[PDB]
């Protein structure tokens, strides 16, 4: 989940947007 | 825009951010 | 605990503070 | 709704858990 | 309300939102 | 103190209203 | 330093910064 | 005092190192 | 994206989260 | 110039990309 | 003041606080 | 450089304004 792409490995503001609602 | 390591409210300040008036989930149990 | 009042990403912190890794939904309007 | 209301007006932290998964 | 972590900044925001108005003491060296 | 009990170990809001004035 | 114009939990970030692990007392009024 | 100051009109942070332990 | 409403610290938590270790410059005017 | 305009009207994450090293 | 560990956003904030008007560069790979 | 100074090692509010503009 998020916590995996963004916290654990890293992700920018783009992959960011697939979590908006 | 860089590739950074983003946890806990510094990931939801990112969220927000990004998403503002749209809205956004955090589910993190995912 | 205190009444809130709490605007933009201090709400988004607050939310954070209350569910934090169950999650949460930020959900405003238009 | 719950996100306009803690800004115009108060809300509480009891308000903020309807919000939790 | 869930049981975290909260260190540091993240602890005295946490203070901050709920004690507000009635104020708080940061003591870690207690 | 308050570290041991919230960053060290975990805590709760309601154990945060312990150190309000 | 700069004059500080703080409100809210952005004075109590201000006072971590300042007083940092020795500690601080956050005291507004009623 | 120092927390209605601080908002209101302006301070420094020699004033607010008065509040550390 | 959406459009960004954002002063004084907020501003400066936006740029850490475009620009992070690449760096940044806060260049206000008087 | 951008820190200004962020706050009187709004701006955009593109704008704050050119601040960046 | 003391000396403590301003990391990531944290430091940003610092230097925000410390500046402000007059501005800063974060530029962490030098 | 800063992340050296300030994050690896420790640094004072004193410290850090050798990096404003
Ligand atoms: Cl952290
Ligand atoms: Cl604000
Ligand atoms: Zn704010
Ligand atoms: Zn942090």
């Amino acid at each position: 989940g998020i916590v995996e792409q963004c916290c654990t490995s890293i992700c920018s503001l783009y992959q960011l947007e697939n979590y908006c609602n | 825009f860089v590739n950074q390591h983003l946890c806990g409210s510094h990931l939801v300040e990112a969220l927000y951010l990004v998403c503002g008036e749209r809205g956004f989930f955090y589910t993190p149990k995912t």
